[PDB]
């Protein structure tokens, strides 16, 4: 970045060809930024505003009758309940805008308005980063809430939570959703493995869900070459075939034995869809780092709520992005602050999978989304 | 009329076949009942945390 007080000497009046810098700053003073609209949409569809609930209450035991008698009396019956809850992080962030009395006398108003428009875009970058590292950083976090400690969670990460049983399949401790592909390029066995790691917890197409995969171009260009019974990368053989979305470039159907998949519609949630393999929709996601895929469940019975909970401050006077008046004023120096505070956690620890394409070893957190790394 | 019905054939794109069953429909209907087994709470704002994982 660039920083410190704005000074006379930072003011430019006209270019060498006589264009005023006021007219140049007036291009930036009011425009929305298309890239920060995209990042804001990724937050909107990947988060929910936190509300307080138990997790799903485990079902009570069931009774059975006894064969009666004319002299005796029957044996007695009983049951018991249990429940639990999960928590969410919170943190405070702030920026400064320091000036000199000469700068505010002499600078164009368009530059001040441009600095304000850039603070709103610094907020969009912060919230987006903090949502994405809630998903991609596979480490458990401590939080203190009202002076008590709590644990707040990524997806299943090889920890001692046991996922609940579904349709008679019982999971162990050490269940994990941060998967390594075991090969330099993605293949259909990686995609089928990852989608089944979601669908074993419920989240299936019969329960009315859609799975989505968000991926970088380097992995989509492998996936769109999967064809039924043909070999892929790493000697995998595809069990389905990739069907283009109706809006893609034209393609000849390869055989009278037509494609094993339904054709996707043009868009999901206002994002353009490349196509589908298995029943998952693939989306070219420009924010995604190169070696990674995010698989995500949506809709149906079990995924009506988005993956990441956003916690804001409990009092409305401290919610949102705020301007604080600052404590150098009028002359010789002027100061002003922007402040925002919020945090994040995952409730549905099985509702998504992160797959990393690398040859061997453990999962690596993407550097751009390591929890300590920065604020963008 | 003729006694023979012409069978349907694979169109250019054709949906993934998934077996319907009665046992899977029981499980599907049970899960949309189990999805009502939640209570709203006062959150972590209670001076105690022993129901939290």
């Amino acid at each position: 970045n660039q920083g410190g007080y704005n000074t006379a000497g930072d003011i430019k009046y006209k270019t060498a060809d006589g264009v005023s810098y006021d007219s140049l700053w007036n291009l930036f003073s009011n425009v929305t930024d298309e890239w920060n609209k995209h990042k804001s949409k990724m937050v909107q569809l990947m988060t929910f505003p936190v509300t307080n609930q138990t997790e799903k209450v485990p079902r009570i035991g069931q009774f059975g009758f006894e064969k009666a008698s004319e002299f005796g009396v029957p044996e007695s019956k009983r049951t018991e309940l249990s429940f639990y809850q999960l928590a969410y992080d919170f943190e405070d962030y702030d920026l400064a805008f320091r000036y000199t009395w000469k700068f505010l006398r002499d600078a164009p108003s368009s530059q001040i308005k441009a600095y304000h428009n850039q603070a709103l875009q610094a907020d969009a970058k912060l919230i987006h980063r903090k949502v994405m590292e809630a998903i991609f950083d596979n480490r458990e976090r401590e939080a203190d809430i009202e002076g008590l400690p709590y644990k707040v969670y990524p997806l299943y990460n090889g920890d001692n939570m046991i996922p609940p049983e579904y349709n008679g399949t019982t999971f162990s401790t050490g269940h994990n959703h941060y998967l390594v592909s075991g090969g330099t390029k993605i293949d259909s066995a990686d995609v089928e493995m990852a989608a089944d790691h979601i669908r074993e917890h419920g989240y299936t197409e019969e329960n009315g869900t859609q799975l989505i995969a968000f991926a970088h171009k380097a992995e989509i260009q492998e996936v769109r070459r999967f064809r039924f019974g043909q070999t892929n990368n790493n000697s995998a053989v595809a069990n389905y075939d990739f069907v283009q979305s109706q809006g893609e470039s034209p393609l000849y159907l390869p055989n009278a034995d037509g494609l094993l998949g339904k054709q996707p519609q043009s868009m999901w949630k206002g994002l353009r869809v490349k196509g589908s393999y298995d029943d998952v929709l693939w989306i070219e996601e420009p924010t995604m780092p190169a070696g990674y895929v995010l698989f995500l469940a949506t809709g149906g019975t079990l995924a009506q709520q988005n993956l990441v909970g956003l916690r804001e401050h409990e009092d409305a006077a401290w919610r949102g992005l705020r301007q604080i008046p600052g404590n150098q004023t009028r002359y010789p120096l002027i100061d002003s602050f922007y402040q925002r505070s919020f945090g994040t956690g995952i409730r549905q620890r099985g509702g998504a999978v992160v797959l990393q394409i690398k040859a061997s070893g453990t999962y690596d957190i993407p550097t751009k989304w390591t929890n300590g790394g920065g604020f963008e | 009329a003729k006694g023979v019905k012409k069978l349907p054939k694979r169109k250019g794109t054709n949906p993934i076949p998934r077996d319907k069953w009665n046992s899977d429909d029981i499980a599907r209907r049970q899960l949309e009942q189990d999805q009502k087994l939640h209570l709203t709470t006062k959150g972590p704002h209670t001076g105690t945390n022993d129901s939290f994982k």
